[PDB]
């Protein structure tokens, strides 16, 4: 029975070298390509290349050539991707499998058999707390009936952070959103709450942002534009 | 082997 | 040549078919073998179709795939549940003069369990505090959409701006719902040269915007 298997998940800093691995099972190791596909985080899978450990000889889509090193070892029947120097955008997760199918008597052309994938998470990034900024409402008394008020958290390593508004007093209509993890490699996000528009000029509303790992924490009052 | 790569039909590369 | 389309997004309710198109090239699609994968939740991808339209051994009848010119089609008939995430087309490749495997982008195919829900689009401007401290940040929070996937563009007046965009995938809200947010950096000086600037959502091809002016 047919199976490969990856190596377990990589946390590791920018810079740092690291080679996972794709351990087959179940026929001849030298005999068939091997594939490489990596999956960046919110896209599509994406071909790097394949290698031949019978003979070592390869192929690289031409935007993995130079930037990684596919290699085997025959000894172990172990399949390897290696990056000497790891980059942030080199985080994601990657799937080994076999160039089988053997829908003749010679040859191959479909990827048959997958590894269960190994992720790998690099940052650059050290710990800083967020800049709180404030998201002024639209503002008066409307007959849309409410307003979106809120917070921008902005520019923070690493995760977690927490936001209260009025130090917990309201939650009715408060939705704050995951965070975007930039290039930069660190992260913002926003909480947002939706009022009433006849509140805006007698209840005070507060963002209570919490930044553990920095000891940052927060009230921003977000009072309505002029 | 399964050295032999097939593309499309009646073609392949690694043929040798 | 070495690049296959599909739509971002399909859906169907239980038992209904489905048809999830793949549009290629001379150097692919056209003349090569096409193969298609479905990639679920946990699991690595799962081999469907190859060479154009066999189905792989253990694949159930319903699944079907065919191709005419540089377009290709996978089929699901009987749809369920278990059969929603992601489905790709591929094929080999030649622009090179050997074989190079292609991906295409991929489709989100979602099984509808509640009715479609349009998403509800905010967008904040810089705040004056940013921009004292001589930055500047357009926010754009999407929510309350069902399918839970979207497109969004950056628009500078009328032009499309690539720089600057940051863009969350969709996570599941409380109520089964999607949300997702996308965030447009600026100098303030950027922000005060143009007339407006626009974030378009696009949600089960229905498109709509919301626009902010310095004035």
């Amino acid at each position: 029975e047919i199976q490969l298997e990856q190596s377990g998940a990589e946390v590791k800093k920018s810079g740092e070298s690291l080679k996972i691995s794709c351990q087959t099972s179940g026929y001849s190791f030298s005999d068939y390509w091997i594939g490489w596909v990596r999956q960046m985080p919110g896209k599509g899978l994406e071909w790097m290349g394949i290698f031949y450990p019978g003979d070592s000889d390869s192929r690289y889509s031409p935007s993995f050539e130079g930037q990684v090193t596919m290699s085997a070892d025959r000894s172990t029947n172990t399949a390897h991707l290696q990056w000497s120097s790891l980059k942030p955008s080199d985080t994601a997760l990657y799937y080994c499998a076999r160039l089988g199918g053997d829908y003749e008597d010679s040859g191959a052309d479909a990827f048959d058999f997958w590894g269960q994938g190994t992720l790998v998470t690099v940052s650059s990034a050290s710990t800083k707390g967020p800049s709180v900024f404030p998201l002024a409402p639209s503002s008066k008394s409307t007959s849309g009936g409410t307003a979106a008020l809120g917070c921008l958290v902005k520019d923070y390593f690493p995760e977690p952070v927490t936001v209260s508004w009025n130090s917990g007093a309201l939650t009715s209509g408060v939705h704050t959103f995951p965070a975007v993890l930039q290039s930069s490699g660190l992260y913002s996000l926003s909480s947002v709450v939706t009022v009433p528009s006849s509140s805006l000029g007698t209840q005070t509303y507060i963002c209570n942002v919490n930044h553990k790992p920095s000891n940052t924490k927060v009230d921003k009052k977000v009072e309505p534009k002029s | 082997k399964r050295k032999r790569i097939h593309i499309g039909p009646g073609r392949a590369f690694y043929t040798t | 040549q070495s690049v296959l389309t599909q739509p971002p997004s399909a859906s169907g309710t239980p038992g209904q078919r489905i048809s999830i198109s793949c549009s290629g090239t001379s150097s692919n699609v056209e003349n090569n073998y096409v193969y298609w994968y479905q990639h679920l939740p946990g699991t690595a991808p799962k081999l469907l179709i190859y060479r154009n339209d066999h189905r792989s051994s253990g694949i159930p009848d319903r699944f079907s795939a065919s191709k005419s010119g540089t377009s290709a089609s996978l089929a699901i008939s009987g749809l369920r549940p278990e059969d929603e995430g992601d489905y790709y087309c591929a094929a080999w490749d030649d622009s090179r003069g050997g074989p190079d495997w292609v991906f295409g982008g991929g489709t989100k195919l979602t099984v509808l369990a509640q009715p479609k829900a349009a998403p509800s689009v905010t967008l904040f401007p810089p705040s004056s505090e940013e921009l004292q401290a001589n930055k500047a940040t357009l926010v754009c929070l999407i929510s309350d959409f069902y399918p839970g996937a979207v497109t969004v563009a950056w628009k500078a007046d009328s032009s499309p701006v690539k720089a600057g965009v940051e863009t969350t995938t969709p996570s599941k809200q409380s109520n089964n719902k999607y949300a997702a947010s996308s965030y447009l950096s600026l100098t303030p000086e950027q922000w005060k040269s143009h007339k407006s600037y626009s974030c378009q959502v696009t949600h089960e091809g229905s498109t709509v915007e919301k626009t902010v002016a310095p004035t």
